């Protein structure tokens, strides 16, 4: 068999993959005659700005040929001129979003500024038409498009090997926990209501701005070796500080609700935000006020605006729920904003 | 007025008195978030 | 799946009138060539002037037989106006068909009527079973369906998850070693007084634990002293101690060894095999042998005799196998036995 063998040659394809969705409303109502076009707005990959794609869709398909089916493009609008190619294809979807009849290119199209490459000719109408088919809810015609868009042309060297040793592993994170239960020899005392802690000041300090502030100012002198932070429960101090020792926290999904707080309370932001990870995949129509509260209470950013985003989502069931009742009643603003968030989103009408 | 200021509330939360409604006259705000997005909606995402 | 709405919503303008004659079962007196109608509006500020303009009598050659119900622009500014009407009755009795439509629009422009003139001929009207002149009178209904489009949406649609800055131990003790916070212990190396830490010293390096846990804090931890290493390979392996990177390993892989393997580093130590096995040209495979037998590496010293094994062909003529034989006859010894066993057992 001979595995490894030398090289590990890895050759990469540069492929970025976006998608377009287009909803026009009451789309067979007016829509002009013969020729005309519905030129949507342009669109970008996202990664960045400089490629820029958009639609264009024709329910008059033109010429004789497509005067009977409808014909749809896709055209570059502009960017720095590399004659970029793709692959693209097209669905229409229904009401519950269901990928009901999908066209799919075959080959990767060359794409310049204004030459565009689409599925001419691309449905028979009368079938669209049809309200049986069930494919025009409300008379509003959805249309998806995702753009496979390959840069391609580049070519790695591999690994060539003939050097065989291990270097193990880097252990800086699991040597520290070793400072931490086995407390091998700290310098300052901290106490958790009553309960007993044996800690550093060089990690403290280094890692979490408001123990170094603690530490040095007006601290030095006088009480060096005790502190009280009586504010936070043990069982989760314990996790803040095999966080600020070993740079990870094993039961953070247990007990994330307070150990937001414990975080911000002391400036650590990357705990802070694996505090908002976590808070974030557990949320539920029946504790999204709970959510937002706890995200605007303890100053989280990513984790109240994804708590705005879902209870914009879900506004149907939550105002059912005492804890959007308790919300209103006790903290107005968050109701306030809320709100103008969903001002935007449903802005139009 | 709950639905003209759903209709106009792009221009409305701008002036002082909804901002003053906002600390004096919290379930006025529920009631209009009631009708904005329980009387409407899905739209796209 | 999506990433961008462009929902582009078509402007639409809706609006609706009826036209009551109340005497058209007799209205052929005046003679009906036309019903010039009233003005009516809708929208914005009344801005578009419409008005429903009949001639119940034979104005043209087949009107005689068919009806005719034909709009009418007062005025409006801009020429360009399409309208999609649907004429029909307002069900004074019980009736609702009869009122097709004409699909299909033509442009409105100022003084222009476009219309029709064939709706339903004339005796079927006037007919009173089918209910069409109820009480005398009789009720129109156009949904002229006015439109202007220039719309389109942006959209986002944007999702993500909340990314997580990356695991920043390292760097900030790294921090910690050149800000040198809090210090508690002061190093010494070749007249340099370097200043560092207890915990993660003594807790990365055995040695140093052996000179801290003794009780010999108080007399060493103010004036540690280490007199082998020079300051620049010593403050080097600092920096792997505190941050665990040895950036500029490469150039000094000899002495850097010797420092790791004096304080049982046994990582950098194994770094420092790494850099040095990348460097084994034919004719300094005599002191990298010396050096990893010296120094109790292990994978170091295999590959040294791995390669002389392959090389031997030029090593005993460079004079580093000399000193070798001279002075390291173990070394030569445990060559041979590796070659032994191993790499010519054919012949």
């Amino acid at each position: 068999s001979g595995p490894v063998a030398e090289s590990w040659c890895y050759t990469q394809i540069k492929v970025v993959k976006f998608s377009y969705m287009w909803t026009i409303n009451n789309f067979s109502f007016c829509r002009e005659e013969m020729g005309e076009v519905i030129k949507s707005s342009t669109f970008s990959s996202g990664a960045n700005d400089k490629l820029k794609w958009c639609l264009r869709v024709n329910p008059k398909g033109l010429d004789e040929e497509s005067k009977d089916y409808l014909s749809l493009y896709l055209l570059l609008v502009s960017c720095p001129k590399s004659e970029v190619r793709a692959k693209f294809k097209f669905s229409i979807l229904n009401a519950k979003g269901e990928e009901t009849k999908a066209m799919e290119s075959q080959r990767a199209y060359r794409f310049v500024q204004g030459k565009d490459w689409g599925f001419k000719k691309f449905i028979r109408r009368d079938f669209l038409l049809d309200e049986a088919n069930g494919l025009l809810p409300d008379d509003k015609l959805t249309l998806f498009c995702e753009v496979s868009v390959v840069q391609d042309s580049v070519n790695i060297s591999g690994q060539n090997t003939m050097n065989m040793v291990k270097v193990p592993e880097c252990r800086l994170a699991d040597e520290l926990g070793g400072l931490w239960e086995n407390s091998r020899f700290t310098d300052c005392c901290l106490c958790v209501a009553g309960q007993e802690f044996q800690a550093h000041k060089a990690i403290l300090a280094a890692r979490s701005p408001v123990f170094s502030a603690m530490f040095e100012h007006e601290m030095e002198e006088s009480k060096k070796n005790r502190v009280e932070i009586n504010d936070v429960e043990p069982e989760v101090f314990k996790e803040m500080m095999c966080f600020i020792y070993t740079g990870k926290a094993p039961n953070l999904d247990k007990m994330a609700d307070d150990l937001l707080a414990a975080a911000d309370k002391y400036a650590l932001e990357r705990l802070k935000v694996m505090c908002e990870d976590a808070l974030c995949s557990n949320l539920s129509v029946e504790n999204a006020a709970e959510i937002l509260i706890l995200a605007d209470l303890h100053s989280a950013d990513q984790l109240k605006t994804q708590a705005v985003d879902f209870i914009n989502y879900h506004a149907s069931d939550v105002l059912e729920t005492s804890g959007w009742k308790s919300m209103v009643v006790s903290h107005p603003h968050l109701v306030a904003e809320a709100y103008r968030s969903l001002a935007s989103a449903q802005c139009p009408f | 007025a709950v639905d003209f200021i759903n209709y106009h509330a792009s221009d409305v939360l701008e002036t002082s008195g909804w901002k003053s409604m906002v600390v004096s006259h919290p379930h006025l705000v529920a009631e209009a978030y009631r009708s904005l997005a329980s009387a409407q909606c899905p739209f796209l995402g």
